[PDB]
């Protein structure tokens, strides 16, 4: 029995750029722990990324906070990207702007 | 939920050569305790981590979890055979206590195998839980008989937790205790269909936790909002985004009203515009 991780993302913030920022990807719902998560510029792992140490829920499935400090730009398209066992192909979920 | 400490694990069995252990404590959501596995110390995330402690008694505390963590994936290995256990699989723990309306203060202890339930604690009791099956129950039965783990889990449920919940509940009232005003901003989400829209409300900031976001036709409570979830940001506080499925036009009017006790009675209002 396995578990797919949902993948939510969102910023501290609202959108203005130039003004710094903090963008979030909360993932959770997923068993076992093993997990990969990376935050997207452009397509492009972004490098020095936080994350929360591993908690679970009531119901035992696991979850995890991935956030990063960043300066969104009109060009800048910004994602999640996560891989798990009970996913057969990286999952991505771009962050939504207006 | 009623406010909780507890301390939680995590443990990986891939080979019986080969096991890994995660552990941390908190305050409901909030992490106040990591552990160093590759130093077996542990981790005080907030100056008032220890509550009301001395740096003896934590020490001691220190230590029994340091052993417990040693002892626990050997004692997994050493008995694996007999409970026909087939690698990989996982094991997870909860212990700790919690405050409930009335002052009594109630102490438990969970664990799963492979996500699923497998036991708890009751009456200071072992208590196999019937998705553990045959191995819950010969798991029960068999710790019973080791009376050192029954005495000092005894003891850390029912004597230690209760007073560390109340000295850190205290300890870090700056932090537990305090109010945080959302801001909040309004967006167009991907629409649903034609003509269709998907009026989107953000909140993000607030502290505590509790919080009401409804979609407003001036004062008439707009039945279709969705509420997400609660999501948590880094500096302690959430976010929370509120939905509505709207016909173009349906649009005019609307307005977004977030409801949290830090607001003093000025509720934030966005006018969809
Ligand atoms: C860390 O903090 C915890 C939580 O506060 C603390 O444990 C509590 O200590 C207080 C004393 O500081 C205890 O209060 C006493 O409790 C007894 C029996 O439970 C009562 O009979 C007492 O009432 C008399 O004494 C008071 C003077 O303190 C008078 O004001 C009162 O009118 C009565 O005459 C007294 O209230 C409390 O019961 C405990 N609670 C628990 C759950 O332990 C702990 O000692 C602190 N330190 C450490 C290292 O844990
Ligand atoms: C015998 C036969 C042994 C038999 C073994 C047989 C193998 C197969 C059976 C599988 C059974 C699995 C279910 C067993 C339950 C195991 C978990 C029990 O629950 C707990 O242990 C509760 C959680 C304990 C958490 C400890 C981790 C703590 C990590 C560090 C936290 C930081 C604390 C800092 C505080 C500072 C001072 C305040
Ligand atoms: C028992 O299980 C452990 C853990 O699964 C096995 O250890 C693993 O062995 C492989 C062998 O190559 C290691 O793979 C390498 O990992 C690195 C990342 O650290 C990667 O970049 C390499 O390309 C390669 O894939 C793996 O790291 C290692 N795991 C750990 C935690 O050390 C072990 O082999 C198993 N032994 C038996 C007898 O079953
Ligand atoms: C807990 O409940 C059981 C019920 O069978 C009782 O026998 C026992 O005395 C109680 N107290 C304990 C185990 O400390
Ligand atoms: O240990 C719990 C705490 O409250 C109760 C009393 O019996 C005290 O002596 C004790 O310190
Ligand atoms: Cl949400
Ligand atoms: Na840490
Ligand atoms: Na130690
Ligand atoms: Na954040």
């Amino acid at each position: 029995i396995q578990r797919t991780p949902k993948i939510q993302v969102y910023s501290r913030h609202p959108a203005e750029n130039g003004k710094s920022n903090f963008l979030n990807c909360y993932v959770s719902g997923f068993h076992p722990s093993d997990i990969e998560v990376d935050l997207l510029k452009n397509g492009e792992r972004i490098e020095k990324v936080e994350h929360s140490d591993l908690s679970f829920s009531k119901d035992w499935s696991f979850y995890l906070l991935y956030y990063t400090e960043f300066t969104p730009t009109e060009k800048d398209e910004y994602a999640c990207r996560v891989n798990h066992v009970t996913l057969s192909q990286p999952k991505i979920v771009k962050w939504d702007r207006d | 939920g009623p406010t909780s400490f507890h301390v939680i694990q995590t443990s990986s069995f891939t080979n019986s050569t080969w096991a890994q252990t995660q552990g941390s404590g908190w305050l409901d959501d909030l992490q106040i305790h990591g552990w160093d596995s590759d130093s077996g110390t542990a981790i005080f995330l907030k100056p008032w981590s220890k509550g009301n402690f001395s740096d003896k008694e934590v020490a001691e505390l220190e230590e029994i979890f340091r052993v417990y963590i040693f002892g626990f994936a050997r004692e997994v290995q050493d008995f694996a055979g007999d409970f026909q256990m087939k690698y990989p699989f996982e094991i997870q723990g909860i212990a700790g206590c919690e405050l409930h309306s009335g002052g009594a203060i109630v102490s438990f202890l969970r664990g799963a195998l492979g996500g699923l339930d497998f036991l708890s604690v009751k009456n200071a009791s072992c208590v196999p839980s019937p998705e553990g099956g045959s191995r819950a129950q010969k798991f029960c039965a068999l710790i019973i008989q080791y009376q050192g783990i029954m005495e000092t889990v005894r003891i850390l449920l029912y004597e230690t937790c209760p007073r560390y919940l109340l000295g850190v509940l205290n300890a870090g009232k700056a932090d537990l205790q305090r109010q945080v005003k959302p801001e909040a901003w309004l967006s167009s989400g991907p629409s649903p269909g034609p003509g269709r829209l998907q009026l989107v409300c953000h909140v993000s900031g607030f502290y505590p936790k509790p919080v009401w976001v409804m979609w407003m036709r001036g004062e008439q409570e707009q039945q279709g909002t969705q509420l997400g979830d609660i999501l948590p940001n880094a500096n302690w506080t959430w976010y929370l985004r509120a939905t509505l499925d709207v016909a173009d036009g349906e649009a005019a009017g609307l307005s977004c009203r977030v409801k949290h006790s830090s607001l003093e009675g000025q509720d934030i209002i966005l006018y969809w515009r």
